[PDB]
């Protein structure tokens, strides 16, 4: 790695013969980075490098193609993508400073609570049928012989007030597991999916503790199409709707500890 | 961008006069160094 | 004040509270490093001789 | 400059110490409190790094003294000042720059913290990213303590932090005999095993032959379930690469630790309990 | 059952799934699916069916003579004592042929049966590398995992082929024994002025190192994602989703750059599969072209310089 | 009171709550910073002069 | 920010006092140090 | 205490949780990464003197 | 500034902050680079001649 | 400049600000790796020789 | 690309032209050492 | 030049921008690459050739 | 070379950029490959006998 070379041997011979290979793979990588998101929007601060250029180091890559299975369409990467919509005004005129969310940030779908348009369509398995569906439709899917059954126990909520009470959990066809729980909210009586990654146990008291939102935004939670599927697109916009509470379910989480 | 041309002119005024305000502190005390004790 | 004249113009590009801040930790990290760098080699004005001695006095 | 989705997430709050201030975004960073501090100690470090390169082993105008990336060296004080300050030229330099790799790392996990704090997701990566900085603290900061010297440390040089690894390593004889040090490697490799296995399967099944779909778990599954039976599950394994990453480091540490402070003699020997056992 | 996506809470239980259909040729496959609690509230609690063709079977029953052939000898030496066996099982190993013998076929008893459990250990990686390869292309999937497989296939060969063999003595050889091996690796580094200055032997280090990185990176992501469905790759590597939405993000906004959902999958793979290769390598230099790695770093201004607190003579000279 | 001239106008562009509790961590650290890098060899109080040779005397 | 001109005034100048208080009860540090022991 | 006259004003922005247990801890750090230094330098009273016949004298 | 003169419509493609900061930073890392480098072999101002080799003569 | 006349072409292909700064780029790197190389192993000019003279003489 | 010949030969002019700015001012600089410290 | 008749029709398979600065590079690259595989071995015209060791010469 | 007539064929299963590049990319590495082991123990054309040496006798 020395400017000058005073010494020439074989085990030199072959280093340098990788990093080309490295220096090329890491490009490679690169590239393939970018297949989502880039273009950037903006230039709150100037690209950042050693050496700045327009769009990164390497040139965008060629559009791949997916064939997604049958009775599906087609995904391109990368792909232009029209622009999409912010809910939240600047809160200074200052580059890169944030976007405060409008009215009430629980449900102002920005940040926490903010989830892409996901296809408007819903995820499979193999032959054809919704992935993801309620056990009100697993005819074969039981509870493990021993844990506890969840269907029956009461969702309670960030304050610990109790919002409702399990109606019924969505198993996954294609990966044997428990992804979402059909709660039925008691203020609006509606039936909102709730999400694993969310959902915690109490087996003592039979519960789903959640600290995401409180039990009264449980109420107007992303409601669902057809009750027996769950669309990608609201799918995704469902749990991150709980996502919001993370940081809006209460002011004091936002706001600083020290 | 983050401003206009009139907020511009009276920012950089208001803190054109802190920076010095470095800077003379600078002197005196980078001064002060070079009397006492000559470095080189 | 040679430049600064016609340098009120830059306040469009460079923001307020954004280099505003980062300078004031450019100099801090400078600060240090300064003494530091000086205070290690040239003079180590710190432990090595006057005043009083007291480097030469208590240790000897 | 934001990604094609990143404006509708640059929400405000969510922040630890003094957010609102520094609440902002420089390029595709974010600051915060903890974003200026890490910063503070980067320069005041990375170039008394190099202050090292510059001065070097006994000065500046010594033949020692080199800029040879890989000759470059910043080794500890002697053992003799044990937890007491020495010379910044005589390991005065390595004790602070230390002092700021601290300051680096866990601001730099802290900072993490509240960045997801803003995104809330799950605190799955700094957590995870604790381990590695209390390797460290155990490098540093736990063994030397224990062993009563801060010279215990390990030099900071690209090659010579390596001889640190030799000598230590070799103090116990062969010290691949080392209960922790195995398991650990252990791991280390089934992680590898597990990479080389994770990634390849992805690409696999997203990426199939020519005129072919795009895969679904419902292969995944199968594929190894007809290679070796069984299939540890999506999500399964992202959680047990997690694991086997953590574990990795968390065995390591422990190795480090127990070699010296817990054990003087020669790890080969150590097991030796298992030899003298009633049974043969 | 602490829910940061560590175990799963409640599990539930389908009909064995018996695979998915495959092509005109595949046997069908066997094994009746068995169920865990436990290892299922780790991951998946089903168990097999497992596929075993003629590749399949040619292999399960080429390594297990390996194996047995190794362990037979280790329970040997003990004199058949198992008692004494379970007991030095750590130390007890099969030892390679000595280098009274070059690479000419030992008897079995100098060396012999580590050759002979060798080759049957060779081809039992070897082939189960096809076996891998029919079970890739049967589900129309790709050749990732054989190409890496291939890549570990290397390094392991590398310490008996194309080093060994390019030495001319099987002496250069890593013996069949758990402690014993590892006094292997730790005599080679010595033979060879230590492996730390070895270039090749750095750059894999910075895998070994990178690779659990990596994992604990994005096996951690994942997770933390795991809420927005950040364990579904599959469907996120087709259409985006918010999970991988945000999932990147973090890493952007924490060390300013960052690739997509099946992007990084790609780096995993070259920072896992390139460990092996900067492996073979680094040890197919060491013995042939390179024989001491220490004066090789300083014969290139590699080896750092050091004051002489402490130093030797030698009576060799001096003699 | 100089720079309190016009400095008034600085705490619209500078938060109360972050920038004083900012402080107070910075300046902590920076003065057992200072200690620290002081008591090392400048002069180490503790041992230096007296009357520390409580081992020296005593343990003989 | 968050402030306008009349009301960070009011509190410009609490502040500014106190860091002197301490910039002060700091002074008086030195101060008592130079006079046990004397440095440079 | 003078500052101390009209800084009761600091809770107003400050939660009781705090700075209340905040500061605890770190009076728990520097308090025992006190004793640590200082049990270090001049006076290793843990071993170093006296008194040290029982368990030195004991040991002959 | 023969050139310059006439590529002044660069900016055109160069927007100002972009390059403008690019630059800026460059300069300091540069600045330290140099300084130091200079600083490091070719001469050290510090101990390297004069005033007085403190180290040596100051102490007493 | 005669090339240019028709090689003017060249700008249809290759982006006027990519180009141009992919290069600037180049340069940097290009240039400071050079008197690296030159200032590594060939004649040193920093320290190498005169005016050594009271870097290493002038200090005693 | 994003523009027809007339911008591009426009901004090839200026590009061309200081592009020599170095070429020369480079060769002003190899040949100020050629004659200061020479090599080979 | 045989054939450059019918050799002109490559474009119409491979891009104009995609073989255009892929031959930038590999060559561009090639350049240090050489200079140095080179300036080792044979003629390491930096240091081991005249002109005399400008140290010695030029400083004893 | 006869064969030329029935040889067309070819291209209608292989790829024009398939295998067109995928030799270009062939040659490259054995190329470098080739001077690469050749330089080894063949003949080190560059350093070897003629006129190496030079490098020392009126080099230095
Ligand atoms: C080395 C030879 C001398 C010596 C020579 C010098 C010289 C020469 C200088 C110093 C300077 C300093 N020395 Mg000294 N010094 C010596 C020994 C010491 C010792 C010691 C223990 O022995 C110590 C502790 C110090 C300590 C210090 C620092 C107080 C000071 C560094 C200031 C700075 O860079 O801020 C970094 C800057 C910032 C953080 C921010 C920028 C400042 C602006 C104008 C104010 C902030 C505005 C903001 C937006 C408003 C909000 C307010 C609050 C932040 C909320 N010196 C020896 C004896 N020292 C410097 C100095 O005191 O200048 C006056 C200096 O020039
Ligand atoms: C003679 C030498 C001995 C030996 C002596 C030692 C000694 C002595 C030690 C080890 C240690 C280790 N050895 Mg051992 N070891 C030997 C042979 C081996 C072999 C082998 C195949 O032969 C293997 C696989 C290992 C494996 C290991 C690891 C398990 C362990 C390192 C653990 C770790 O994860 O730290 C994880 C990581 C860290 C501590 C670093 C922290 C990372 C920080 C926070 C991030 C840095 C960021 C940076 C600043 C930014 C970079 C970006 C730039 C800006 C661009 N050893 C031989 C036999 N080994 C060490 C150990 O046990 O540690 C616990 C140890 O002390
Ligand atoms: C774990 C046990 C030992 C140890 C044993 C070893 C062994 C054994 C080896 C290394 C190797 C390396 N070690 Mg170590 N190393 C230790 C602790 C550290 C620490 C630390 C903060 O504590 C750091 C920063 C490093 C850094 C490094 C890298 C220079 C090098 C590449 C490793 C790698 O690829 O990781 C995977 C990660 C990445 C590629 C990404 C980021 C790492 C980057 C590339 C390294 C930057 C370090 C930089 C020079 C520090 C200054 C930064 C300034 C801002 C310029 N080591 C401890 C003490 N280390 C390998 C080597 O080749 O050394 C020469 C090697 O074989
Ligand atoms: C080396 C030569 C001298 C010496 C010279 C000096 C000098 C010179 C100084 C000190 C200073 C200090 N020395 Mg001393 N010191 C010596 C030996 C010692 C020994 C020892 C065991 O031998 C010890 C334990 C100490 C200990 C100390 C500390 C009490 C003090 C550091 C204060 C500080 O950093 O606040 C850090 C700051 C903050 C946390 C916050 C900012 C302060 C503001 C004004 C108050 C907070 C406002 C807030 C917003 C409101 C909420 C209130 C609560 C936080 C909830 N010294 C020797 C004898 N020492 C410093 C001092 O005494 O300052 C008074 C100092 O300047
Ligand atoms: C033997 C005693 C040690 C020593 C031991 C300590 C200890 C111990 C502590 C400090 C602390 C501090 N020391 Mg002291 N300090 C020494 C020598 C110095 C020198 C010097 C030039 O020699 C300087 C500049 C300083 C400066 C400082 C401050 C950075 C810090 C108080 C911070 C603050 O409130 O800033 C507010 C400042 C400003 C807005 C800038 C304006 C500055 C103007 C120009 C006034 C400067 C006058 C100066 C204080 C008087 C020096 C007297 C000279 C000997 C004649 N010390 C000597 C070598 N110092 C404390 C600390 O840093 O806590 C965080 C602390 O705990
Ligand atoms: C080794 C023998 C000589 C020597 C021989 C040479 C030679 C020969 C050369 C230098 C050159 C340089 N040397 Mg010298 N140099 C010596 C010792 C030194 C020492 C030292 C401490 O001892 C130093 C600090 C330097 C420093 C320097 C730099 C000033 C200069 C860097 C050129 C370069 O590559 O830019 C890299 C370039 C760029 C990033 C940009 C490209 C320039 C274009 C044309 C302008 C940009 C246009 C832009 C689009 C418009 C917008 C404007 C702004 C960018 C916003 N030299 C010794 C004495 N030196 C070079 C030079 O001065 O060229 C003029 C050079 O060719
Ligand atoms: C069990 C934990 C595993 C792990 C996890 C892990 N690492 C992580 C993370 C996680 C989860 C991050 O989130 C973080 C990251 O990449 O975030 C984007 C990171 C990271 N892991 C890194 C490195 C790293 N991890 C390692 C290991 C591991 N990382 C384990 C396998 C190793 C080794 C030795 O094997 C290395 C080298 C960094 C790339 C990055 C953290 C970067 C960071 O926070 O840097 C902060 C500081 C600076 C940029 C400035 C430092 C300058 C200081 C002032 C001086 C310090 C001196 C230093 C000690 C000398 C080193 C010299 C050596 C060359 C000898
Ligand atoms: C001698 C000489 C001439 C010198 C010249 C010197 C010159 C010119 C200098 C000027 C240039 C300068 C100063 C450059 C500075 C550049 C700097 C400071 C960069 C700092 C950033 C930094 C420290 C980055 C560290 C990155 C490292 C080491 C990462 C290790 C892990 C790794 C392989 C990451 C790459 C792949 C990525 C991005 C993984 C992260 C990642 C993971 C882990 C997911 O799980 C995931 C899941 C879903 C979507 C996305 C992701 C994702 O992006
Ligand atoms: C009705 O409304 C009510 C009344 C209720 C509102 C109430 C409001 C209240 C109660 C407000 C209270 C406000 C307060 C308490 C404000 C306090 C402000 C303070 C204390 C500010 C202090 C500022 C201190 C500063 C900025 C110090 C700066 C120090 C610097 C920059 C030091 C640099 C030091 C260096 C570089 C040292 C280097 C040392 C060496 C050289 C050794 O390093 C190597
Ligand atoms: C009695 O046993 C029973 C029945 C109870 C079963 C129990 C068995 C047990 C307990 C077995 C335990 C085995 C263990 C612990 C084995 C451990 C092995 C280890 C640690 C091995 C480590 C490294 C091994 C290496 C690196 C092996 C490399 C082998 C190579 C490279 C072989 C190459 C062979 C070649 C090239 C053959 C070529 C063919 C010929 C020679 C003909 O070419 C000329
Ligand atoms: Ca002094
Ligand atoms: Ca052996
Ligand atoms: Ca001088
Ligand atoms: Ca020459
Ligand atoms: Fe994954």
């Amino acid at each position: 790695s020395a400017g000058i070379t005073h010494y020439i041997d074989a085990a030199q011979i072959t280093i340098w013969a990788f990093w080309l290979f490295f220096f090329g793979l890491i490009i490679y990588l690169r590239r393939e980075d970018k297949r989502e998101g880039y273009p950037l929007d903006s230039d709150r601060t100037e690209r950042s490098g050693g050496r700045v250029k327009v769009v990164g180091f390497p040139d965008l890559p060629d559009p791949k193609t997916f064939v997604l299975p049958h009775n599906g369409g087609t995904v391109v990467a990368p792909r232009v993508e029209a622009p999409v919509a912010v809910n939240a005004t600047p809160f200074s005129p200052a580059p890169g400073s944030p976007l405060v969310p409008n009215g009430d940030p629980m449900l102002s779908g920005f940040g926490p609570a903010a989830s892409p348009d996901r296809p408007k369509h819903c995820d499979l398995t193999f032959e054809g049928l919704p992935k993801i569906v309620p056990m009100r439709v697993a005819k074969e899917f039981s509870i493990a012989e021993g844990d506890p059954d969840p269907r029956g126990m009461t969702v309670v909520g960030l304050d610990g007030e109790v919002a409702g009470t399990v109606s019924d959990v969505w198993v996954d066809r294609s990966e044997p597991q428990i992804r979402y729980l059909e709660v039925e909210v008691a203020a609006n009586k509606k039936k909102v999916l709730l999400p694993i990654g969310f959902s915690r146990f109490d087996k003592k008291a039979r519960k789903v503790k959640v600290d995401a939102i409180k039990a009264a935004h449980f109420a107007n939670v992303p409601t669902l199409s057809n009750p027996d599927q769950v669309t990608l697109y609201e799918e995704d916009k469902v749990c991150a709707y709980y996502a919001g509470g993370k940081l809006y379910a209460t002011a004091e989480r936002a706001g600083p500890l020290l | 961008t983050g401003l206009t041309d009139d907020e511009a002119k009276e920012f950089h005024a208001i803190f054109m006069q802190s920076m010095y305000a470095w800077f003379g502190l600078v002197v005196i005390a980078h001064l002060l160094a070079w009397l006492y004790r000559p470095w080189l | 004040f040679t430049m600064n004249a016609n340098l009120y113009k830059i306040w469009l590009i460079l923001d307020p509270r954004r280099v505003l801040v980062s300078i004031v930790a450019f100099q801090i990290v400078l600060g240090l490093l300064i003494h530091m760098i000086v205070l290690s080699t040239d003079l180590n004005w710190l432990d090595d001789n006057i005043p009083v001695s007291y480097q030469a006095l208590g240790k000897k | 400059a934001m990604l094609s989705f990143e404006k509708k997430y640059r929400v405000r709050g969510g922040t630890l110490i003094g957010g609102d201030l520094f609440d902002f975004w420089v390029g595709p960073f974010y600051v915060g409190f903890f974003g200026v501090v890490g910063f503070c100690f980067t320069l005041l470090g990375v170039l008394l790094i190099v202050w090292g390169a510059t001065i070097g082993p006994t000065g500046p105008t010594s033949d020692l003294q080199t800029y040879n990336l890989w000759r470059i060296s910043i080794a500890p004080p002697d053992l003799s000042y044990g937890l007491r300050m020495a010379p910044l030229t005589e390991g005065g330099l390595w004790q602070i720059i230390t002092i700021c790799a601290a300051g680096a790392f866990i601001s730099w996990a802290l900072r993490e913290v509240e960045i997801c704090r803003k995104l809330g997701i799950g605190f799955h990566v700094p957590f995870a990213f604790s381990f590695a900085i209390g390797a460290y603290l155990v490098l540093v900061f736990v063994r030397p303590l224990l062993m009563g010297a801060w010279g215990h440390g390990f030099p900071y040089g690209i090659l010579s932090h390596l001889d640190w690894v030799s000598n230590v390593g070799y103090q116990f004889l062969h010290f691949h005999y080392n209960p922790a040090h195995m398991l650990a490697i252990s791991f280390f490799f089934t992680n590898c095993l597990a990479l080389s296995m994770h990634g390849s399967l992805i690409l696999s099944v997203t990426n199939p032959q020519k005129g072919e779909p795009v895969k679904t778990s419902e292969h995944e599954n199968t594929f190894f379930r007809d290679i070796v039976g069984y299939s540890i599950g999506a999500l399964a394994i992202h959680r047990l690469g997690l694991f086997l990453a953590l574990s990795a480091a968390f065995w390591s540490a422990v190795c480090i630790l127990i070699s010296g402070p817990f054990w003087t003699r020669g790890w080969p020997e150590w097991w030796n309990w298992w030899l003298e056992l009633p049974l043969w | 059952p602490e829910y940061q996506n560590i175990f799963t809470a409640v599990q539930v239980r389908a009909p064995a799934y018996p695979g998915v259909p495959l092509p005109k040729g595949n046997l069908p496959r066997i094994g009746r699916p068995i169920f865990s609690y436990w290892l299922g509230k780790i991951g998946d609690a089903q168990i097999g069916p497992i596929y075993l063709g003629l590749t399949g079977t040619l292999s399960i029953f080429f390594g297990l003579v390996a194996i047995s052939i190794i362990g037979f000898n280790m329970l040997a030496s003990v004199h058949w004592d198992v008692f004494q066996f379970l007991k030095h099982f750590f130390w007890l190993g099969l030892e390679p042929p000595p280098p009274q013998y070059g690479l000419r076929i030992p008897p079995l008893s100098e060396g012999g049966w580590w050759l002979m459990a060798g080759l049957f250990l060779t081809l039992s990686i070897l082939l189960w590398w096809v076996r891998t390869y029919k079970r890739a292309e049967a589900l129309g999937m790709s050749q990732h995992l054989s190409w890496a497989f291939a890549a570990a296939i290397f390094f392991y060969l590398v310490l008996g082929f194309i080093r060994p063999v390019m030495m001319g003595s099987w002496a250069k050889a890593v013996p069949f024994g758990i402690f014993p091996h590892l006094d292997w690796t730790a005599a080679f580094s010595i033979r060879y002025g230590n492996l730390y200055y070895n270039p090749f032997h750095m750059l894999s280090i910075a895998f070994l190192y990178g690779s659990a990185l990596l994992f604990a990176m994005h096996g951690a992501t994942i997770l933390s994602v795991s809420r927005f469905g950040g364990d579904r790759e599959i469907d996120q590597i087709t259409h985006r989703g918010t999970a991988a939405e945000r999932a990147a993000l973090f890493w952007r906004w924490t060390m300013g750059f960052n690739v997509t959902m099946e992007s990084i999958h790609r780096w995993a793979w070259w920072c896992a599969v390139l460990t092996v290769i900067t492996a073979g390598i680094g040890i197919l230099l060491s013995g042939t072209v390179v024989d001491n790695w220490y004066l090789w770093a300083v014969k290139h201004g590699m080896a750092p310089a050091y004051p002489e607190v402490v130093t030797a003579v030698n009576p060799y000279e001096t003699a």
